[PDB]
């Protein structure tokens, strides 16, 4: 720092009045713009064939499974499954795949009904870690705001050492300006508008999934009806080997299908 | 025996229904890039 | 003799530093010494008129180079001869704002710390603090 | 009377990578903070 | 009857009031003075900030207003300006480098940046040919963040200049700034890529020379004057009045700016 500097470095505060609300509004507009560009275009509107709330569908699934639980026999993972277990998995998978998109993260049921392949396990771990990190960050930033400390991050620096280290003041003063401006701004986004935009984006897919779930339930009900009817009363080379798949084989087939879809998606971009 | 073949056909339909299902993980723009854009907009 | 010749060549731009670092006032003061200007001016008198004028002009430009680019852009808009007074007034205004923001004793401590970091003489720091206090009221 | 000094030699400014406190706000913004540190080091090396 | 358009971009109210007083006192009311945010002709822009609708940011060293320290110097500093969007929206100079990192498509932005750089390079080569220099100096900030905008800037500016037949020498920001402030006679034409540091360098050079008026070339085609301090704004207004076809008034304003920088309005 050799050489008498001409000016003393006071904090760069010149915008004495910069309301946090305006900064958060700008950070929300920028985020919305970037999200819109990344996603692309709003998907075309989809009209549900049958209007049934997700709550009613969940109630119907629970009622059907509770009624049919009589035939629920536990078996090893590497064992052929029963019609009842197959129906339970096929329905709960759709239900929880919908709930995960809708935003109700329940990492107990999601980890049991939606995770079948190791890639799914990794994705679930990342999702859970990210959600917990976001929650902790939000709580810590609210507590920091209550205390009054600067909203933005502050590096662990000792500028009296940096001044001595560098020979010329210009880079050091520039660094101080940058970090003071960073610590004098709130890198906070209004999650209500962001969530609203995301919801508007994922509306066609959710409605399609709900219609598919309703159709699946209506198609499974007749099978249980036939099974109960038979219970109350009591070329072929293709139909001899047919058997319900073991859970492990289901995992492997799901892995194959997911890898195929990933390969197709990767090939689409080029 | 037609009952047996019909039963195998129904089980085949259920098996096909199960196999076609696959969990679909979506990818969303990482917020670090949004923070970087916000920082740049500040002229930092 | 070698030192003056090297300084003259460096200011004239014929010879640059080892790493092609910018020829600023700070680097020259670091290498040649605190009073390089005086010795260079004394040495230039033993040279023809053109070299004397070039030396004077280069010394003036290097002295202008003592501010960061941002400070020159903000304060040197209305000429270099008026740069020093404008920069001093801006710094005094910043000091007044800091005083009105966070008291006086903290301001005294902060000015002392910056003077320690900014390589300022105690007399200059005392004059600056007295001037800002007087400007406040 | 031998060599005295190479006046045209300047000790390069030894940069230091800024270190951020280890909190959740740092893990969430790890990439952005690393980018800021890299930019700071580049500025220190080149000059501005 | 006539109109001068005043654009305000980050200028303190004192400077704008001084400009308005100067124009009112010198013109005498024959030409009106309206305020706006964008223009293509007969426009003076006040303040460091870059207005909306300008693609090139040329600045020279006028002979009349040469400071005694910088007597005889002749170097043209042209800053390339990309199109400016609203303050809230993400600017092109940052989008072109952040979207690539985020993976978003960057085709339209690349096209717009290419058009802007082609126009700026054409202006720079025209200036170089007029002055007679053989080589131009490109200025790019060497930070890792700006690893895409500067790459495109080089790829296009060097392409256009070589197509015109001149040579280009690329350099960073600190070295060129120091050379321009200390030894500016060794640079004939220096182009600057669009970054905040380059804007600050352009302002520093325009001020250190003694206070000058920067010319902006807009998309519509034309030249609008620019100033940031009292003397610079006075010189910009003088040039604008000259363009409108007023010689004696322009000379009076220029003389007043030369004599009394900070209080030209009272001086004249």
């Amino acid at each position: 720092i050799s050489g008498v500097s001409p000016l003393l470095y006071f904090p760069p505060t010149t915008t004495s009045t910069t309301n946090r609300e305006d900064q958060i509004n700008k950070n929300t507009n920028i985020a919305i713009q970037m999200i819109k560009r990344y996603k692309g275009e709003v998907p075309p509107h989809y009209t549900r064939k049958s209007s049934a709330t997700i709550e009613q569908v969940e109630k119907e699934i629970d009622a059907l499974l509770g009624g049919a639980e009589k035939l629920r026999k536990t078996s090893t993972d590497d064992q052929p499954m029963d019609k009842l277990t197959l129906m339970e998995r096929c329905l709960r998978h759709a239900l929880w795949s919908y709930h995960k998109e809708e935003g109700r993260y329940d990492f107990d049921q999601i980890g049991r009904w939606v995770v079948y392949t190791p890639e799914d396990e990794v994705k679930l771990a990342q999702l859970k870690r990210e959600v917990e990190a976001k929650e902790k960050l939000a709580a810590l930033r609210k507590r920091r705001e209550e205390e009054g400390l600067p909203g933005g991050p502050v590096p662990r620096i000792n500028w009296p050492q940096e001044y001595s280290s560098f020979i010329d003041r210009e880079p050091v003063v520039a660094k101080r300006i940058r970090y003071d401006t960073l610590a004098s701004t709130t890198l906070e986004r209004d999650e209500k508008q962001i969530e609203s935009t995301l919801q508007q984006y994922r509306r066609a897919s959710q409605d399609k999934r709900l219609d598919d779930l309703v159709d699946l339930l209506e198609r499974f009900k007749p099978v249980l009806a036939r099974e109960a009817i038979m219970q109350r009363l009591t070329e072929e080379r293709r139909l001899l080997p047919v058997r319900l798949r073991s859970v492990n084989e289901v995992r492997e087939i799901m892995s194959k299908t997911q890898a195929k879809k990933s390969a197709e998606a990767a090939e689409r971009n080029p | 025996v037609i009952h047996f073949l019909q039963e195998k056909r129904a089980e085949q339909k259920l098996r096909r229904v199960l196999d076609e299902t696959y969990t679909e993980w979506t990818e969303e723009l990482d917020q670090a890039h949004v923070t970087d854009a916000i920082t740049r907009s500040l002229n930092i | 003799s070698t030192k003056m010749q090297t300084l003259h060549k460096l200011l004239t731009g014929e010879v640059s530093f080892k790493n092609k670092a910018p020829v600023k006032d700070c680097n020259i003061v670091h290498q040649f010494g605190e009073n390089w200007a005086t010795e260079l001016s004394a040495y230039a008198k033993t040279l023809p008129a053109e070299q004397q004028k070039i030396i004077v002009r280069q010394i003036a430009r290097v002295k202008l180079t003592r501010y960061t680019v941002a400070e020159l852009a903000a304060y040197c808009g209305d000429g270099p001869a008026l740069l020093d007074e404008t920069a001093r007034a801006a710094n005094i205004e910043q000091g007044v704002a800091f005083v009105k923001a966070k008291g006086v004793e903290a301001f005294e401590k902060y000015v002392a710390e910056e003077s320690t970091n900014a390589n300022w003489k105690p007399e200059e720091a005392k004059k600056f603090i007295e001037d800002v206090k007087a400007k406040a009221k | 009377r031998a060599d005295e000094v190479d006046y045209t030699n300047l000790p390069a400014p030894k940069p230091q990578k800024t270190v951020w406190d280890d909190n959740i706000e740092t893990e969430v913004l790890r990439k952005y903070l690393d980018g800021l540190s890299q930019y700071d080091m580049e500025e220190a090396k080149y000059g501005v | 009857s006539k109109q001068l358009t005043f654009i305000s971009a980050g200028a303190t109210a004192a400077v704008l009031q001084s400009a308005s007083a100067i124009v009112s006192k010198v013109a005498g009311g024959r030409v009106q003075t309206k305020t706006a945010k964008e223009a293509g002709r007969h426009a003076v822009v006040v303040g460091p900030e870059t207005p909306i609708g300008v693609h090139t940011a040329v600045t020279e060293v006028p002979k009349s207003a040469q400071d005694p320290l910088f007597s005889g110097v002749s170097t043209v500093v042209v800053r390339a300006v990309l199109p400016r969007a609203a303050p809230d929206s993400v600017q092109l100079r940052d989008a072109l480098d952040v979207y690539a990192s985020a993976g978003i498509d960057t085709k339209e932005e690349v096209r717009s940046a290419t058009e802007a750089f082609k126009k700026s390079a054409e202006v720079a080569v025209g200036k170089a040919k007029a002055k007679g220099v053989k080589r131009i100096v490109l200025v790019v900030k060497q930070a890792s963040k700006h690893n895409c905008i500067n790459e495109l800037f080089k790829k296009i500016s060097t392409e256009t200049i070589e197509s015109a037949g001149l040579t280009t020498e690329v350099v960073g920001t600190a070295a060129v700034a120091n050379q321009l402030i200390v030894n500016p006679e060794s640079l004939g034409v220096v182009l600057l890529n669009d970054v905040a540091a380059t804007e600050q360098i352009e302002l520093a050079f325009a001020g250190v020379v003694g206070g000058v008026s920067r010319v902006y070339h807009t998309v519509e085609g034309g030249k609008i004057s620019a100033g940031h301090s009292f003397k610079s704004v006075a010189l910009a207004v003088a040039q604008e009045l000259r363009e409108l076809g007023l010689s004696s008034e322009a000379d009076k304003v220029e003389a007043a700016a030369s004599k009394n920088p900070r209080a030209v309005v009272s001086a004249l």
